[PDB]
C-alpha cells in the first residue's frame, strides 16, 4: 500500500493521524498473525487512553522487531515524521470522530446492561440536592433517553450547588474556554466533530445549531495547552462538579449496596456518552475533572473503582477513525498535487 | 406590567416589563439597576434556563410573577 | 483509461479522463413508446428519445439533480457507455458525479448499479459543486451551479461540501426557456409546441444577457433599437428580439418574474454565506465561482458582483469567478481528477465493493 506513505506527507498530521495510520499500514502487512494479535489489541487501548508517546514508541519498536516484514521507506518515513509529531486542541479531528463514535458504542454498552433502576433511584438525589428554582423531576425513567433527559438536567445545579466543589479543585482554575459569545453556527456533524469539518454520509446528523466556543490562550499553564491530545469542546466540564453533588447524596443513601460501582459506573458513563454525544465536551474534558484526587476520594472510600467508559474493545470505532484519516491525508495529497498542476497553467 | 427577579441571595430585583420585553431586554434592566454583565446572567422560570431571543409573552411569564437569577462564574 | 459522467438534470456530459471537453452530450430522457406496435421488429435515451418523442412517452430521471427512476437511470447509462462512449463498462475506472444534499440511499445505489450491472473495475462519486471548484483550481469558495432543472449555492471549505449551508432553488434553464416563451408569446410570435420550446431555447443561449442595471436596459430598449436583435426561424422568418433578451435571465435574481416567492441567485448565496461560520465568510466572499449553462448569459458575473457587494459589507473583498469554460466546469473538474496520480488510490474497487457492498461509498467518497 503505496497510499500510507501519500498519507504520511500531510503537514497537519497529528498524533492521532500517526496511531491510526501505522496501526493500518501494520495490520494489513503483518496481519491475522495472531502473534501480532497482542500488540495492537494493546496499542488500540494507548490510543484510547491518548497515550500516544507510549503508543509512538512502541510502533516505531514494532518495525523495529519487525523491520523484515515491512517497507523500508515506510518504516523510515515514519520514524522521521515522528519526531516532530504535535497535537493540538482545536484541531483533532480523528480523534474528535472516534470519540464521538465511542460514545454510540457506549451507550449501546450501557443499554444492554442497565435496566434504568439506578436512574429511578438517582430521581430522589437530584430532588433532594436540587435549588427550589430546578424542576422536581417526578417521571419514571423506562428508556435510556429519559435516563438521558434526566442526567442532564444536573445543569441546573450550577453556578450555585456545585460551587463548593468547584473551589477544592487545582484543575479547573486551568480552564481556558474564551468569555466571547460567538453565538451558534449551523452544522450536521455530530458530537464533537467541528461543524465545517468532513464527515461520512452515513455519518451525517440532522443540520442543527451549534454553539461556537474559542480558546483563551492567555492562561497560565491552560488546560489544551497541558493536554493538547484533548479536543478542544467546551474546556473543563463544571457540569461534572454538579453530578458529584447528585451522586454524592445517592452513594450517601445507597452505600450498603452490593452492586452500587456498578450502578455508579453506569451512570458516569452515560454522562460521558450524553456529554460527547450533545457536542457539549470531550471525554477528557469529563474525566479530567472526575479523576482529580479530592473528587477520587469519594469514590474510593465508598470503595467504588470508576471505568470511566474504558470498554472492552475500541475497534469498530477505532478502524472506521482509520478510514477517516486516510481519506483526508490522501485528500490533501490529492489537494496538493492538483494546485500544483494549476500552478503550471500560466 | 410586573415581575420580580430573585437573587440566590433571595434580593428581590423589581423590574417594571411589558410581555413583549425580551429575556434580553430585562436582562439589560437587569444590568442598569444592578450593574450585572447580561452575559453573566441566567433567568430562570418554570425550572427552565429562559433563552434571550425569546419574550415574557412566550414563556407565559406574567404580572407578579418571578423569575430566578442565577450569575455565571468563570474565574478559572 | 478512466471514464467521466456528469449526471445533470437536463443533460449528461461523458467522456474520459485526460480531455478537455465531455465527448458526448445529450439530454437526459427516456422515451417509452406510447403505445406497442412501434417495438415490432424497446425504449430510448437521449437525442433519439427527443426526436422521437411523439411516439415515445419521456421520463426524465434526473429532473431536479437526483436520480429518481434506476430503471430509467440504468438506460440512461448503458447508453452511455456502449453507445455514446462507444465503450465497454467493465474496462474502464468510472468517476460519477452527484447533486449536492443527495441522500446517502442514493449513493449506495449508484456505487450497487456501476459495480453489479455493468462490473466496472473502479469507481468514485463526486459531488458536482466540488469539482467545478476544483477546475478553478480553488479547495475553497462558494460554487454557484445553475442548470436545467437546478440551481444550487455550495459552499466548499477545503474540499468538504457544506452540507449545512447547501441551498437549492429549483429554477434555473427550463424555467428560464419557458419564461422566454412566455415573453415572446405576449409580443405576439407564437411559441407553445415543444418543438417551438426547442427553439426558443436556442435563442436563450445566442440572444439572451443579463443587464447590470435592468431599470437602465429597460429604459434604453424603450429609447432605442440599439439592444434588439434579430433572429432566423427554421422556416426562414426573422423575428425581433429586444428586452426580452435581458428580461429572461433576469428570472434569476428576480424570480417573481415566473411568479415564485423564492429569493434570487444573489440573495441565495448571500443566505448559503450567512449560513456558515463567521471565520470562513471572506474565503467564500472572494471565491464565489460560477458554474453550469445557466451561467453563461453575458454579464452574469458583473451583475453578481453588483448584488453580493450590496448585500455584503461595505468591507467585505467580493470576487465572482466565471470561468469561461464553467459550462463543463463539473466535467472538467471531474476529468482533473481522474487524471490525477493521486487518485490513483482515491478509486474504491470491486474488491472493497465485494467486501462491504454499497455502504463502502460512505468512507471511500466523502
Ligand atoms: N440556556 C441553557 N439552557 C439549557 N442548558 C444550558 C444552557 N446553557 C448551558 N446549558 C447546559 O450546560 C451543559 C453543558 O456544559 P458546558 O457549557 O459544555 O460547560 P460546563 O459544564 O463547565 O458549564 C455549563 C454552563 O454553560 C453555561 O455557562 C451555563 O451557564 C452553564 O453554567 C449542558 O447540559 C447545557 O444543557
Ligand atoms: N450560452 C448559454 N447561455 C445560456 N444558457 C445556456 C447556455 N448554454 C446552455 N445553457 C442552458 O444551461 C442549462 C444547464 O445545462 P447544464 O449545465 O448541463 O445543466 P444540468 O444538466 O442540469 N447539470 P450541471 O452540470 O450540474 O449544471 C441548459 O438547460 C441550457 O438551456
Amino acid at each position: 500500500e503505496l497510499s500510507i506513505s501519500l498519507s504520511l506527507d500531510s503537514p497537519k498530521l497529528d498524533e492521532s493521524d500517526f496511531i491510526l495510520l501505522s496501526v493500518k499500514y501494520l495490520e494489513k502487512s503483518l496481519g491475522k498473525k495472531k502473534e501480532f494479535s497482542g500488540f495492537f489489541e494493546d496499542i488500540e487501548k494507548l490510543y484510547f487512553k491518548q497515550n500516544y508517546k507510549e503508543a509512538i514508541e512502541k510502533i516505531l519498536d514494532f518495525c523495529k522487531k519487525n523491520e523484515s516484514l515491512l517497507s523500508e521507506q515506510v518504516v523510515q518515513r515514519l520514524a522521521e515524521v515522528a519526531p516532530r509529531l504535535k497535537s493540538n486542541p482545536k484541531d483533532n479531528e480523528s480523534r474528535r470522530l472516534y470519540e464521538t463514535l465511542y460514545a454510540d458504542h457506549l451507550e449501546s454498552v450501557i443499554k444492554q446492561e442497565s435496566d434504568l433502576s439506578v436512574f429511578n433511584e438517582l430521581r430522589d438525589s437530584y430532588n433532594a440536592v436540587k435549588p427550589e428554582y430546578a424542576v422536581t423531576h417526578e417521571t419514571e425513567i423506562k428508556t435510556l433517553d429519559e435516563a438521558k433527559q434526566f442526567i442532564l438536567s444536573f445543569v441546573m445545579l450550577n453556578d450555585n450547588v456545585e460551587l463548593p466543589l468547584k473551589a477544592q479543585s487545582e484543575r479547573y482554575p486551568k480552564k481556558d474556554r474564551s468569555r466571547e459569545e460567538l453565538g451558534n453556527t449551523p452544522s450536521a456533524n455530530p458530537g464533537i466533530m467541528k461543524p465545517n469539518s468532513p464527515n461520512f454520509t452515513d455519518n451525517l446528523v440532522p443540520v442543527r445549531d451549534v454553539p461556537k466556543i474559542a480558546i483563551n490562550e492567555k492562561v497560565a499553564g491552560g488546560y489544551s495547552k497541558t493536554k493538547p491530545t484533548t479536543p478542544f469542546v467546551a474546556s473543563l466540564s463544571g457540569t461534572t462538579y454538579s453530578l458529584m453533588v447528585v451522586l454524592t447524596d445517592y452513594i450517601e443513601k445507597h452505600k450498603t449496596d452490593k452492586d452500587i460501582e456498578k450502578k455508579v459506573n453506569q451512570i458516569i458513563n452515560l454522562w460521558i456518552s450524553s456529554y460527547i454525544k450533545e457536542g457539549y465536551h470531550s471525554y477528557s474534558e469529563v474525566v479530567d475533572v472526575l479523576t482529580e484526587p479530592f473528587l477520587q476520594s469519594i469514590f474510593d472510600k465508598a470503595n467504588i473503582k470508576l471505568n470511566y467508559g474504558v470498554l472492552d474493545d475500541t475497534h469498530a470505532e477505532f478502524r472506521k477513525a482509520q478510514d477517516y484519516v486516510f481519506g483526508l491525508t490522501i485528500q490533501s495529497a490529492m489537494h496538493h498535487e492538483l494546485q500544483e498542476r494549476f500552478k503550471n497553467k500560466e | 406590567m410586573q415581575i420580580f427577579v430573585k437573587t440566590l441571595t433571595g434580593k428581590t430585583i423589581t423590574l417594571e416589563v411589558e410581555p413583549s420585553d425580551t429575556i434580553e431586554n430585562v436582562k439589560a434592566k437587569i444590568q442598569d439597576k444592578e450593574g450585572i454583565p447580561p452575559d453573566q446572567q441566567r433567568l430562570i422560570f418554570a425550572g427552565k434556563q429562559l433563552e434571550d431571543g425569546r419574550t415574557l409573552s412566550d414563556y407565559n411569564i406574567q404580572k407578579e410573577s418571578t423569575l430566578h437569577l442565577v450569575l455565571r462564574l468563570r474565574g478559572g | 483509461a478512466a471514464l467521466v459522467i456528469d449526471n445533470g438534470s437536463g443533460m449528461c456530459k461523458a467522456g474520459f479522463a485526460g480531455d478537455d471537453a465531455p465527448r458526448a452530450v445529450f439530454p437526459s430522457i427516456v422515451g417509452r413508446p406510447r403505445h406497442q406496435g412501434v417495438m415490432v421488429g424497446d425504449s430510448y435515451v437521449g437525442d433519439e428519445a427527443q426526436s422521437k418523442r411523439g411516439i415515445l412517452t419521456l421520463k426524465y430521471p434526473i429532473e431536479h439533480g437526483i436520480v429518481t427512476n434506476w430503471d430509467d437511470m440504468e438506460k440512461i447509462w448503458h447508453h452511455t457507455f456502449y453507445n455514446e462512449l462507444r465503450v465497454a463498462p467493465e474496462e474502464h475506472p468510472v468517476l460519477l458525479t452527484e447533486a449536492p444534499l443527495n441522500p446517502k440511499a442514493n449513493r449506495e445505489k449508484m456505487t450497487q448499479i456501476m459495480f453489479e450491472t455493468f462490473n466496472t473495475p473502479a469507481m468514485y462519486v463526486a459531488i458536482q459543486a466540488v469539482l467545478s471548484l476544483y477546475a478553478s483550481g480553488r479547495t475553497t469558495g462558494i460554487v454557484m451551479d445553475s442548470g436545467d432543472g437546478v440551481t444550487h449555492t455550495v459552499p466548499i471549505y477545503e474540499g468538504y461540501a457544506l452540507p449545512h449551508a447547501i441551498l437549492r432553488l429549483d429554477l434555473a434553464g427550463r424555467d428560464l426557456t419557458d419564461y422566454l416563451m412566455k415573453i415572446l408569446t405576449e409580443r405576439g410570435y407564437s411559441f407553445t409546441t415543444t418543438a417551438e420550446r426547442e427553439i426558443v431555447r436556442d435563442i436563450k443561449e445566442k440572444l439572451c444577457y443579463v443587464a447590470l442595471d435592468f431599470e437602465q436596459e429597460m429604459a434604453t430598449a424603450a429609447s432605442s433599437s440599439s439592444l434588439e436583435k434579430s433572429y432566423e426561424l427554421p422556416d426562414g422568418q426573422v423575428i425581433t428580439i429586444g428586452n426580452e433578451r435581458f428580461r429572461c435571465p433576469e428570472a434569476l435574481f428576480q424570480p417573481s418574474f415566473l411568479g415564485m416567492e423564492s429569493c434570487g441567485i444573489h440573495e441565495t448565496t448571500f443566505n448559503s454565506i450567512m449560513k456558515c461560520d463567521v471565520d470562513i465568510r471572506k474565503d467564500l466572499y472572494a471565491n464565489t465561482v460560477l458554474s453550469g449553462g445557466t451561467t453563461m448569459y453575458p454579464g452574469i458575473a458583473d451583475r453578481m458582483q453588483k448584488e453580493i457587494t450590496a448585500l455584503a459589507p461595505s468591507t467585505m473583498k467580493i470576487k465572482i469567478i466565471a470561468p469561461p469554460e464553467r459550462k463543463y466546469s463539473v466535467w472538467i473538474g471531474g476529468s482533473i481528477l481522474a487524471s490525477l496520480s493521486t487518485f490513483q488510490q482515491m478509486w474504491i474497487s470491486k474488491q472493497e465493493y465485494d467486501e462491504s457492498g454499497p455502504s463502502i461509498v460512505h468512507r471511500k467518497c466523502f
